[PDB]
DNA sequence: TTTTTTCGATCGTATGTTGTAACTATCTC
DNA sequence: GAGATAGTTACAACATACGATCG
């Protein structure tokens, strides 16, 4: 199986084609702009009939089976295209994929588009099979700090001088959220031909439209950014999140620090990341928030978490969203007078 | 037979557009430019004119004339597509055509070629409201758009559209109109209708609009009704009397200040309007803390408090915090004890003078 | 506004016109008939945005001119429920219809009939007469090829081409092509129209097996039908037809001429032994003999043989059922005669005694 | 065999609307200028009249006489709105009328003219309890509706409605009437209706209707039956006011001087009298809670308790807060 | 325990009996069906704790008693498996049951057949038997009275009467009443009982044309009637039901005689336009005149005149044409006549040749 | 190199599958 | 030329999946 990145697709494309394609990622806007580059390159090549389907058991295998066997009238290299499930295959799909593999011919050309597959789920024996001729593209939305590359990279291809500033406001407006760059590039290119995008352009023509998930909010908390935490707090709100994954995000967290600085004045921190296996990326966040706040803190925090779920079970109330703000300003450099807290 | 304001005065040309340039302008570029995609989505709030827009972008495509970025106006299609009469327009109402089988219909007849228009223009509204299967069938006719056949969507809420409807769709976000293009809207319109006037009336109207130029017409007709013929200040001061709903945070900055008259005449006024008790106790124990909240930090309020951002910044810079907090408790206090009050209004009343006058003895230890 | 008819008379034009008419038209006066008194005639016609047809009805009785419009279905049901015999005199009154039967009155609202839709006037370009008969053989050759639901919007039409003094129908699906040809007897221009799949089963529908001449007339992009008091318009959907022509094969080398009968029989025989999806059926043809197999992974395989009239070289080829079981069944005949070229090419099939009806089908890929 | 008081009494002109003085008023130019829009929207408490205000536009827009700010009452269309037989008013019971379907029908049949009226009123009563598709389906017929369609609502409780119908309508929120005018009210109906009346009574049952006119009419009503034909003090206060007596503030004065004698004195004397202790508990506390406000705000004590005035406001003078 | 069995005497009998079996079990136990022996027939039972089907099926070979529990969805499976004109072979073995079809030997599990919840002892409190055609025609004409779901749970059945040498069905619904008559030709002593919605459905269903006579018998709290080769036993609400006479207008001054077939045209032709969700009416009586009005929500009027013989005062009522139209269908016959006491009172309905049946129907009051 | 949220009761919208009743067509009397 | 039996279409009732609000 050869793996590329969606950067690297055209040359690939030019060289050759293959027999099989699969697309797996979270980014909508490079999956499709990778579907699109491989279906103008078969249609380059004489690939004429695209059929599209959507993995489902309630669909119907036959019609796909059929159609893989069945000739065109007056056609030739004919192009499907399977949309698979958000949640994954299921061993039903598993094993009708596995019967789709053996179809599979010259003139067919498969491309697979869907959410990433994990562990148990990359481990299937069509996978397996198909892997010895199948070209795979990682598709990863790319981080806070690589995003900025790729905002330069794509205001460099379309022609466009793009200041810092003008970079750090788009990627900071449109995080997570590659499509609204894409389509906000290609407005103010329209909008000034001359193609001079300086910041207050970018300024007058820019929404809020960034899109995070809860432990984006809970590093946030770690690293002590309050505009960031309240930032991404507000959007989870806006999009319509429950706040009790907000809850058992932090929680998991909470006690874990928690538990390392109580451990923490009889043996080396090193030690206890090693026991408790933490990721070897986060070692140095979790010192520095460890470092940054004493037993004092992280204490008072418990006794927001735990009134904070009272009143959203026993009580049924509507202010949880008020007290996750105060627990962000407390987790963070600040005073909190404690009435709150109701210690 | 007057006609509604809203009603009477629409946009009919790019100029007559009150704000909105980014939009306009990129559309006037594209449309000079002849780049034209297959499919644009207008978002934003109520009364931001996405209908308007996307009617004036109807009228430009199938123009006599030509393809120009400012309709005519004077020819038949024009005329016929202001009327809503033009063959080729199509306005499907998404919110009354859920179902599956009324948008079919539709995406079938897609495939007849225009009788006189270039495009035949399809300007789907509310789309939002579709069903699953209407989404999917759009998706397949917005994979296969012929090229004589446009798409225009509008929607308050793009969030619920599916992700491949956003990303087959070039999409324009309207923002909310600000206070004085309003104002100036309102001046024109008045002064157009010889209506008298005030600056004031205007200047309130504006701030009672809060972006939507469509409800500052609204209130315009309200006051006019009111004030018989005449926008006069005192109508307009009436009607917003009336229709006040701030008088949480009027109850708190008169509780700040320390002023018993104002609070009673809030609780009266509170009382006529039958706004119920335990939500106004709650709805302060709110403000209280998230004016404490921007004291801790500037970042505190965001778009939802736009309204009463200003109140509620003075209130954060003014209050020392510990006056707050004291606050905070003597609610919290008159809230637990409100059930066992013989009247709700009355424990609101006794919370409220507590708040003002007597300071809780702190336990000891 | 005013008449008076007879419910007999009346019956049939309701029911033509009120056919398509149904569901929840996209505006409501879409689902009104529109009823106009004129020149000592009742005309009814009822729109779909995309179709119209129209009836006429002579009138024997005082008259006033004038236009209206009125609910399909309260309407027709009003005058089915009548006693038979009984006369109807309508009369607009106000913004209202008064309908009278004997002593028996109906109330209805109407809607004005200048907010109601007109297709645009258009020139015809082909204009000329057909029999019944020659329209209903091609229909009902060149239809079960046609696409339910397809992708591709224009094959789910069919194409009409007219070319000197001979009709043609073309049908397809993408992987089997119906084509039928029948001698116009006059001499028109050359030109190729395709009609939607809903035209062709309202015009079907209107053929009511008389002897009346059908008076086709195509426009640019409209084609209308007379057939004895009817009037049917419809719209061509646009696209680019491909050409039947380059699909047939140039010079299939081997034929085979078989009996209709037995091949249909032998067909459904393993259809009933094969009832089971999924695969198709292999035949191995060997000089003076057929063996037919299911192709199932499984069930046990039982071929049947059969003795046909071919003295070629053997070989074997993979089928669709469903494809070669219609073509079997709309080519009624008693012999059929099948070219090819090789294996891997498109078979053709038409009839030993006629050539005007071909069906060419792409073998199954194995 | 009497009808309710409350279905007999309706206002059937804008003359006898109790209070509401701004929304008639605005009603009234509007309909003798001229400028009628299609959506208006009313709000408010319980009992303060916006179905019958609805119902009196609705016969002013459609009259024979023409459209009048005061409707003449007698001609058939006024006659028949008043006994609810009008053809051109299509009254909507929104909350059993929710599913999306109804919306659906009354959208498709609202283009067909009016048969008599000049208007087609559609007055959708508890808009409140209806689904967001109806609201969804019903946002582009308010937008621009046919000139002979005219659409009345009326909810208690606007705040759950969508913000574009809000802001596609004409908004006018009633206020809860005073104790005077519930009061005045009382005493016309029972004046008209030749029943003895007490003004002690009436003050009582005004007190006890908290802003709603409907509730102080069942009030009425139960005095009446209470009373069998005569509305009493005593008979009103058998039933509302059977706290609001001079033992309550004779105990908080006891308590006030320490005098435990005279207190389990009074205490005594209550229990042989049967008076509900959680009612007395009620009194103190409020009595109590009003000596607050007169030290507070000398304004605080209306007339409604006059009698005792000046004894309250020793109290206040003495009593430390 | 050898048993022989034909599957086409086999069939429909297996399928009755698993008809009210569903798919939900609520019980290990309650799927299986019991299946015994018993001289010389084979009963096969089935259950779901309200109502018991059982048919026999004669035997002719040797065999000896025996019980047990089958589950209902493997014997169906193996049963429709088996080609047609099969012979099942089905013998006792331990505790799992050995079916020998062909070569074929299958074991299937068997649960004890003493923990089936069947009745053992029967006791008739009255019983009796009737042709097939009496009952279905009681039903037929008292089945469409019956509520749905409603508070009073005795309404939600049909009433069941012996009185001498009568039987009486009576259903009602609160807004109508429906009361059939019928001679049996035997003294049975005076009993009233009350049958569900579900027993009396599947005794319709279960009965066929009149072939054999059908008996029934009550007990305590259960019925039970069998009819050819089956049984079917269902319990009883037993709530008490309001007497029918009383309910039945007294002294009805105003009688009106009609024609069935003429009267049921008119409401069928006012019905066009009534209320959809109310379908109300009004009938204007005079002498010798019927005026039939109906309104529309639409503003829609329809008005209809008959001759009927009448020579009361004048008399205007309002109905629900559903309700009306339904009894009329119910009655079939030539001559109506309806007897009516004032405007706000209840009407009678009956035929003039015979008064075996009545109906009542409650006007609406507007 | 990867991490999955409270629960019960009630209301509303849209699609798919099965069974019964009503209406139409064809063959034999 | 008409009636009876068998087949097709339409309507009503039931089952499944998804989304939203308040306690
Ligand atoms: N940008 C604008 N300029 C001028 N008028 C506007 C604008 N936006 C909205 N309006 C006014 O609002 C009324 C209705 O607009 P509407 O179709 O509701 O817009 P939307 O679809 O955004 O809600 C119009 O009559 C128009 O006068
Ligand atoms: N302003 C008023 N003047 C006189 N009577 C009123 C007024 N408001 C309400 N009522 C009385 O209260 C009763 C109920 O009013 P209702 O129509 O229910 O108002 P709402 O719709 O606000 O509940 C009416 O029968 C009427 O007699
Ligand atoms: F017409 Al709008 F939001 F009110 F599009
Ligand atoms: F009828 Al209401 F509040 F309007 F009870
Ligand atoms: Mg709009
Ligand atoms: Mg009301
Ligand atoms: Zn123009
Ligand atoms: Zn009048």
């Amino acid at each position: 199986m050869i793996r590329l990145y969606p950067e690297q697709l055209r040359a690939q494309l030019n060289e050759g084609l293959r027999a099989a394609y699969l697309l797996l990622g979270n980014d909508p806007l490079l999956l499709q702009e990778s579907q699109d580059a491989v279906r103008q390159v078969a249609a380059a090549q004489g690939f004429e009939e695209h059929h599209t389907f959507s993995i489902d058991p309630n669909t119907d295998w036959n019609a796909i089976f059929s159609l893989c066997q069945a000739m065109s009238l007056f056609a030739s290299r004919q192009t499907l295209l399977l949309l698979l499930p958000e949640n994954g295959p299921n061993a039903a799909i598993n094993e009708q994929l596995l019967t789709l593999t053996g179809l599979l011919h010259d003139d067919l050309l498969l491309i697979v588009r869907g959410n990433k597959l994990s562990k148990a789920q990359e481990n299937a024996a069509w996978f397996t099979a198909l892997a010895n001729r199948s070209v795979q593209v990682t598709c990863q939305t790319p981080e806070q700090a690589q995003l900025p590359r790729w905002v330069a990279a794509r205001a460099k291809q379309l022609n466009l001088e793009l200041d810092d500033a003008a970079n750090q406001v788009l990627c900071y407006c449109y995080e997570g959220n590659l499509l609204a760059l894409a389509q906000a590039l290609e407005r103010l290119s329209l909008l000034w031909p001359d193609g001079k995008l300086t910041l207050p352009r970018v300024e007058q023509a820019v929404n809020d439209a960034a899109h995070f998930t809860p432990f984006h909010w809970v590093d946030a908390l770690l690293m002590g950014k309050s505009k960031r935490a309240l930032h991404i707090l507000q959007q989870l709100r806006l999009e319509g999140s429950e706040p009790v994954i907000l809850l058992r995000t932090l929680q998991r967290e909470l006690l874990l620090l928690v538990n390392l600085k109580r451990q923490s004045a009889h043996t080396p921190l090193r030690a206890l990341f090693d026991k408790h296996r933490v990721w070897q990326n986060r070692r140095g966040m979790m010192g520095e928030a460890l470092n940054r706040l004493s037993q004092t803190q992280l204490r008072q925090a418990v006794q927001l978490l735990t009134r904070t779920e009272l009143t959203l079970k026993q009580d049924y109330g509507q202010s949880v969203w008020a007290e996750l703000e105060g627990l962000s300003l407390l987790l963070c450099h600040k005073p909190l007078a404690d009435v709150f807290i109701d210690g | 037979s007057y006609q509604v304001l809203a009603r009477k005065w629409r946009p009919q040309t790019f100029a007559d557009v009150v704000g909105q340039e980014h939009v306009l302008t990129a559309l006037a570029n594209g449309l000079s430019l002849g780049r034209i995609h297959h499919a644009y989505l207008f978002s934003g709030t109520r009364g931001v004119g996405k209908t308007s827009i996307a009617r004036l972008l109807a009228k430009g495509l199938n123009c006599e004339t030509g393809i120009t970025a400012t309709p005519c106006g004077v020819c038949d299609n024009c005329r016929e597509i202001e009327q809503g009469r033009f063959v080729d327009l199509i306005e499907i109402d998404a919110a009354s055509r859920t179902k599956v089988e009324d948008t079919r219909d539709l995406l079938d007849n897609v495939q007849y070629a225009p009788a006189r228009g270039r495009f035949k223009v399809y300007l789907i509204d509310e789309v939002h409201m579709l069903s699953r299967h209407s989404f999917n069938a759009l998706l397949k006719t917005l994979e296969e758009p012929p090229e004589h056949v446009k798409f225009l969507l509008a929607t308050t809420d793009p969030q619920k559209l599916p992700v491949t409807i956003l990303s087959r769709c070039l999409q324009f976000h309207l923002k909310a109109l600000d206070v004085e293009q309003i104002r100036h809207q309102l001046e024109h319109i008045l002064n157009e209708e010889h209506i008298a006037h005030e600056p004031r009336a205007l200047q309130l109207l504006a701030r009672a609009a809060e972006g939507s130029l469509r409800d500052a017409l609204s209130l315009t007709d309200q006051a006019i009704a009111s004030g018989d013929g005449q926008v006069s200040t005192q109508a307009v001061s009436a009607m917003l009397g009336t229709l006040d709903d701030d008088q949480a945070l009027s109850l708190v900055e008169a509780m700040v200040e320390a002023n018993g008259e104002r609070v009673m005449a809030l609780i009266n006024e509170a009382a006529a309007r039958g706004i119920e008790w335990e939500a106004l106790l709650v709805e302060m124990l709110g403000l209280l803390h998230r004016i404490a909240m921007v004291q801790l930090s500037p970042a505190a309020l965001g778009n939802d408090m736009a309204a009463i951002e200003l109140r509620m910044r003075e209130l954060a810079r003014t209050i020392p915090p510990t006056d707050i907090q004291l606050y905070y408790q003597t609610l919290l206090i008159g809230r637990k004890e409100l059930p066992y009050a013989p009247d709700r209004r009355m424990g609101v009343e006794m919370t409220l003078l507590r708040a003002l006058a007597f300071h809780p003895r702190m336990p000891l230890p | 506004m005013k008449f008076t008819v007879e419910r007999e008379h009346l019956l049939k034009p309701l029911q033509q016109v009120s056919g398509p008419l149904g569901g929840r038209p996209t505006l409501p006066i879409l689902g009104n008939l529109l009823l106009q008194v004129a020149d000592g005639t009742l005309s009814l016609t009822g729109t779909d945005l995309e179709m119209e047809m129209v009836a006429r009805v002579a009138l024997v009785q005082p008259h006033e001119p004038g236009a209206t419009t009125v609910p399909a279905r309260k309407f027709f049901d009003i005058c089915r429920g009548l006693p038979e015999g009984a006369e109807i005199a309508v009369q607009l009154e106000g913004e209202r219809m008064l309908v009278r039967s004997g002593r028996s009155r109906f109330s209805l609202s109407t809607l004005p009939a200048a907010d109601f839709p007109n297709l645009d006037d258009w020139q015809s370009e082909v204009e000329f007469t057909l029999p019944q008969a020659t329209m209903k053989r091609l229909i009902e050759a060149t239809q079960f090829s046609m696409a339910h639901q397809d992708v591709r919007y224009y094959l789910n039409g069919m194409l009409f081409e007219t070319e000197g003094e001979e009709l043609r129908t073309v049908a397809t699906d993408g992987h089997r092509l119906a084509v039928c040809s029948m001698p116009i007897g006059q001499s028109l221009p050359s030109h190729s129209v395709i009609v939607p799949r809903k035209g062709v089963i309202e015009l079907m529908r209107m053929l009511d097996g008389g002897d009346n001449p059908l008076r086709v007339q195509i426009g640019s992009n409209n084609i209308r039908a007379h057939v004895g008091d009817f009037i049917f318009t419809s719209k061509l959907v646009d696209g680019r037809f491909p050409d039947y022509r380059r699909v047939l094969p140039k010079n299939p080398d081997k034929h085979l001429e078989a009996g209709c009968d037995l091949l249909k029989q032998a067909f459904a025989r393993a259809a009933i032994l094969s009832n089971e999806k999924f695969r198709g059926v292999r035949l191995y043809v060997s000089e003076n003999q057929l063996k037919i197999t299911a192709n199932n992974p499984e069930q046990e395989e039982a071929e049947e043989i059969l003795d046909v009239t071919y003295s070629g070289a053997e070989m074997e080829i993979g089928f669709n059922v469903s494809y070669v079981l219609d073509v079997l069944n709309a080519l009624k005949c008693e012999n059929v005669r099948m070219m090819l070229t090789d294996s891997v090419s498109s078979v053709q099939i038409e009839d030993a005694a006629s050539q005007s009806a071909a069906y060419v089908v792409m073998p199954m890929r194995l």
